């Protein structure tokens, strides 16, 4: 029985790998190829758009800490679920039908969100976006993988990572021509406020839909018509295919000359069909753990794993380091003034990054002061009257109060710390969170400016892997990025500066893009055609899950010390690398 | 059944029990102008009130029943020096064992002792640290009961509080002579006020005290935030009950201007003494004669009167068209002399009609002696807009709960020494 199915599968991959070879590669796999770039370039854009709207985000919502991590993790979580799901559901629906419904939903609340005014809401919105957009990545390798011919299928499958770089650029060019334009104040509702952000998100969601629209023009993969039992749908599209690459070549005389294709054999109602479709996904999920690949699963987990966590530790790493260093130069500017006896004088004055220490002021008006970072410790006032007084991080410490009058002052009661006030009324309080949130403000732009950096740094790699993909070999490229990007990352305690951080961030992006599109590759060409992309599917949340754990961590080792990160990324990359050295080859062979 | 109740006369104070008590007052000891009944006591020597009883009526029994009422008014505990001051007020203990009633931070304790040094101590706790508090500076009714074979129970404003077993005491022996000044208080700026001390020789129960609460309360005259009387060319600061959080403010003078409810309020905060919400926002309301006969100031029951509102240090007159669209009809504040025809009579009410006393309400009427209706806020497009409605009386009618009819007049006083 199972030597009978095992022909068949055999001599149907043989079949239509003849037929491919026929056909040519032409005008079709062209257009097929900047479409599905399209679908892939939403997945790329939506990783940015939470970290670029978080500095905004965050005083438009009062966001607290303990919120803000949720809220970059989100799009993580909901990839992780989204990646599984619709890579279960495309072996049985179909890849454009399950990308179809996918980029739909994340069109769908990617746009809902960019409207969306409470926090647990956008939280909502976000993560059903992750979720839709999750699974776009399996989904649009294994639908492009079954029109190639085996001549020349890590070269056109590696070139169609220049998408996701492509995308990253322009969530990049976006936030940096529609962020800071903070003057934009449009009112549609009184309780509500329209800012730059949400125009940002609307510009980010916009790919998606775009994808959507040129996906509606392409026929399904011939190879799930003939797995699923359907040979008329499959020879139509294999004719499709024909007819236009020999019209684009200049011979639209020639005749399809393929006439029978061997197809598999095929062996409340609401509620049965979902069962039905529960117990055929997990069916195919078991048999992805079976006797045949049982080694190349594991394997393949722990590259997936291993590779994830330290590139995604990294790429969140970098940025938390370059904002550690600046804030350590901020720090180490500071001014400072041990005592003053101030008498009757009206107070104006834009401070920034000071300390009092040891005041006394006796009937002083401080009158229209902004204050950015200044602090007045062991202080004394009395009689004092505070008017039109706004202030970000400034604090109030062993401070005491007498007969003060604090009016149309921002000063809420959490920057009075360890202050006793004695007879002082606080009048007209402006409008403000009852917590710290901090400010972001010229010194986003040099942060978008590095993120295009480190996409630009993905640029020559993938050229190099797109042009080698067919002479050295999967496993061979694999290896050979993975040292690099472990050397890399011993080579990262070579810098302290934020040109150093800058410059390794760019070595490392430029290094692992080999390696990754290797591993795409080379899990694209060792499953069979009836477990590709839920298997593909499967090693995505993993490295969704992969991606959750090396943030986490890397974040929480952020200011600490420089050797455990570098120890963490070398060790999982040189595991990664030695379990991927044991793969089976699949270059010259047919895609079986 | 009353041995002792001490009541304001001409220029002295006169026990009406037939007993005859001799009552002798200190030098330094106040009357208030308006309500001379009321009696001020502050932190001297010589600010001393001491009553002598009879040698027939002086408690020395055991199974004797007795009570104590009186109204107090403390004000506001500023500083640190005022906690774990425990200081009496009014006592009756000689050769240690009688009944005394004393003062803490935010405490009314009332303490029983007897031959045997056994101490029995009732105590009332209030807050400070509420945003507005029903016992700050504000009049108080407090009943202490003592049966002596079951409990001692204390009572504010007619409400059981605490009560504590007193079986295990053994005989009380009561002073000759009762006390009324401030002992052992080391702050050197801290007063009390107590009017209408009754003693009785039996325990009273709810019903007696409660009946006494309505006789003493003066339902029959309006009554201020602080509990004294409502007095006219007196400017008042509002509080609605229903919205606490808002004071009365206004943006344009006239008929196309409107008066609504402006937040949050502020605060006045001593670190860990009190946490207070400030009463001295908003714009101030007086209360001008129209048809009152009376020759005294006092605000009493049903009276028509004016209401001018404060705004800018400049007084103008409450007035609302009786003729325009829907009933809650809008309020506005407008100039003294063009108010022409518009409504401004305003009818005071202090109790219901079953004569129940409530808070202070106003029912606006027209010069036909047509109600208009109680004056309250309706929320308009997101903005508590004061008007005039009759939907007020109809829930009244019905004996439904009105919401926002009740409003209250805060004067500034010295107790609570807020900075305006
Ligand atoms: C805290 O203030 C109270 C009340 O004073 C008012 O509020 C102050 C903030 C300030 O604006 C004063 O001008 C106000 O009159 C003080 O208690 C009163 O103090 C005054 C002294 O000016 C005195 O004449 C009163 O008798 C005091 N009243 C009482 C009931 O004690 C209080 O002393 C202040 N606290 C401290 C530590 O100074
Ligand atoms: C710099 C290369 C790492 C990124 C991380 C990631 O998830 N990449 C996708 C590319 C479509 C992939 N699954 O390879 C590339
Ligand atoms: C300084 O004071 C003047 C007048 O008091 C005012 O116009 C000006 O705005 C103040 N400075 C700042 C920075 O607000
Ligand atoms: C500052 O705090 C210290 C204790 O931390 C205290 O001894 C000192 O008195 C404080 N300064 C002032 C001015 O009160």
């Amino acid at each position: 029985g199972e030597a009978q199915r095992r022909k068949e599968r055999e001599e149907l991959a043989q079949q239509y790998e003849a037929i491919l070879r026929e056909c040519g590669h032409g005008r079709f796999q062209w257009t097929l190829y900047f479409v599905l770039g399209l679908a892939l370039m939403a997945d790329g854009v939506e990783v940015f758009v939470v970290g670029f709207v978080l500095p905004s985000a965050e005083k438009d919502m009062c966001l607290s800490d303990s919120n803000k991590g949720m809220l970059g993790l989100i799009v993580y979580l909901g990839m992780m679920v989204g990646a599984f799901l619709w890579g279960g559901l495309a072996d049985r629906l179909g890849r454009r039908q399950c990308l179809l419904i996918s980029l739909s939903v994340n069109s769908v609340f990617a746009f809902f969100s960019s409207f969306v005014q409470g926090y647990g809401t956008f939280l909502f919105c976000r993560l059903l976006s992750g979720v839709g957009i999750g699974g776009s990545i399996p989904i649009v390798f294994s639908y492009f993988s079954e029109f190639l011919a085996q001549e020349k299928r890590g070269e056109h499958l590696s070139w169609l990572c220049m998408f996701w770089m492509i995308g990253g650029v322009y969530a990049a060019a976006m936030a940096w021509a529609i962020i800071p334009h903070y003057g934009w104040s449009f009112q549609m509702g009184s309780a509500y406020q329209f800012h730059s952000w949400r125009v940002f998100v609307l510009v980010c969601a916009f790919p998606s839909v775009f994808a959507i629209g040129a996906l509606t023009t392409q026929p399904e993969s011939p190879r799930f018509f003939l797995e699923n039992g359907k040979h008329d749908e499959a020879w139509m599209v294999l004719k499709q295919v024909h007819d236009t690459n020999m019209r684009a070549k200049g011979h639209p005389e020639r005749v399809f000359s393929v006439t029978h294709i061997k197809t598999i054999h095929q062996e409340q109602r609401w509620g049965v069909r979902a069962l039905s479709l529960g117990g055929q996904v997990w069916g195919n999920f078991l048999s992805c753990f079976g006797p045949e690949y049982r080694r190349i699963t594991l394997m393949m987990m722990g590259v997936w794993f291993t590779m994830s966590f330290s590139y995604y530790g990294l790429t969140v790493w970098f940025p938390d380091m370059i904002r550690h260093l600046q804030a350590v130069d901020y720090a180490s500017r500071t001014k400072v003034f041990p005592g003053e006896r101030v008498e009757h004088v009206t107070f104006n004055f834009t401070l920034e990054n000071q300390i009092h220490r040891g005041g006394q002021y006796f009937n002083d008006k401080f009158i229209g002061l902004r204050l950015k970072s200044v602090s007045f410790e062991d202080s004394l006032f009395e009689e004092c009257y505070f008017e039109d007084v706004t202030s970000s991080n400034t604090f109030f410490r062993n401070c005491t109060f007498i007969n003060t009058v604090f009016y149309n002052t921002d000063l809420f009661e959490y920057k009075f710390v360890n202050s006793r006030l004695i007879n002082s009324t606080f009048l007209h309080n402006k409008e403000g969170c009852p917590l710290d949130v901090t400010g972001t403000g010229e010194g986003a732009y040099m942060v978008y400016f590095v993120s295009f950096l480190g996409t630009l740094a993905v640029l020559p790699g993938n050229i190099v892997s797109a042009l080698l993909m067919d002479k050295i070999g999967r496993l061979r490229m694999l290896a050979g990025s993975s040292v690099m990007s472990c050397v890399s990352c011993f080579f990262l305690s070579f810098g302290n500066s934020e040109s150093a951080m800058i410059a390794l961030l760019c070595l490392f992006g430029g290094v692992s893009i080999a390696s990754w599109n290797a591993l795409d590759v080379l899990t694209v060409e060792l499953y069979p055609s009836d477990k590709r992309t839920t298997a593909f599917g499967f090693l995505n949340a993993l490295c969704k899950l992969a991606a959750v754990l090396g943030i986490s961590i890397f974040t929480s080792f952020v200011g600490i010390t420089k050797a455990a990160p570098i120890l963490f990324a070398s060790a999982a990359l040189a595991l990664g690398s030695s379990l991927a050295l044991k793969l089976p080859e699949t270059r010259g062979q047919v895609l079986q | 059944t009353s041995i002792l109740s001490i009541v304001y006369k001409k220029d002295d104070l006169i026990d009406l029990s037939r007993y005859g008590a001799k009552i002798n007052i200190g030098d330094r000891v106040y009357y208030d102008s308006i309500d001379k009944n009321q009696i001020k006591l502050i932190n001297l020597e010589s600010s001393t009130i001491e009553v002598i009883l009879k040698n027939a009526i002086v408690y020395n029994s055991m199974y004797e029943n007795f009570s104590t009422s009186f109204w107090i008014k403390i004000p506001k505990y500023f500083s640190k020096i005022n906690l774990n001051n425990e200081y009496t007020i009014i006592n009756c203990i000689e050769n240690n064992s009688g009944w005394k009633v004393s003062l803490n931070y935010g405490e009314i304790i009332w303490t029983l002792q007897d031959n045997k040094q056994n101490i029995q101590r009732v105590v009332f706790k209030y807050s400070q640290m509420v945003n507005i508090s029903d016992y700050i500076n504000r009049w108080i009714f407090v009943t202490i009961t003592n049966n002596r074979l079951t409990k001692s129970k204390i009572y504010i404003n007619g409400r059981l509080i605490d009560q504590k077993p007193i079986s295990n005491l053994g005989n009380i022996h009561a002073s000759n002579k009762i006390m009324f000044k401030l002992d052992g208080c080391r702050d050197p700026r801290r007063y009390i006020m107590i009017k209408y001390f009754n003693l009785f020789d039996k325990e009273l129960n709810e019903k007696e005290i409660k009946d006494l609460y309505d006789s003493q309360s003066n339902s029959g005259i309006l009554k201020d935030f602080w509990g004294n009387y409502l007095q006219y060319d007196k400017p008042y600061y509002m509080l609605n009950l229903f919205d606490p959080n808002k004071y009365v403010d206004v943006n344009n003078i006239g008929i196309r201007g409107y008066m609504y409810l402006k937040g949050p309020r502020g605060s006045v905060v001593t670190t860990n003494i009190y946490l207070n919400s400030t009463l001295y926002e908003g714009t101030k309301f007086i209360i001008k004669k129209y048809a009152s006969g009376n020759e005294d100031n006092i605000v009493r029951n049903n009276d028509r009167v004016y209401i001018n509102v404060v705004v800018k240090n400049k007084e103008y007159r409450l007035a609302t068209n009786a003729s325009q669209a829907g009933v809650e009809k809008i309020l506005s504040a407008l100039e003294i002399p063009d108010v022409g025809n518009l409504s401004q009579v305003v009818v005071m009410k202090s109790k219901d009609d079953q004569g129940i006393r409530n808070k202070c309400k106003m029912n606006l009427q027209d010069n036909n002696g047509n109600d208009i209706g109680f004056i309250g806020f309706h929320l308009y497009d997101n903005i508590a807009k004061l008007v005039a409605s009759n939907w007020y009386n109809r829930q009244v009618g019905k004996a439904s709960r009105t919401f926002g009819c009740s409003w209250e007049f805060i004067p500034v006083d010295d107790g609570w020494g807020e900075s305006s």
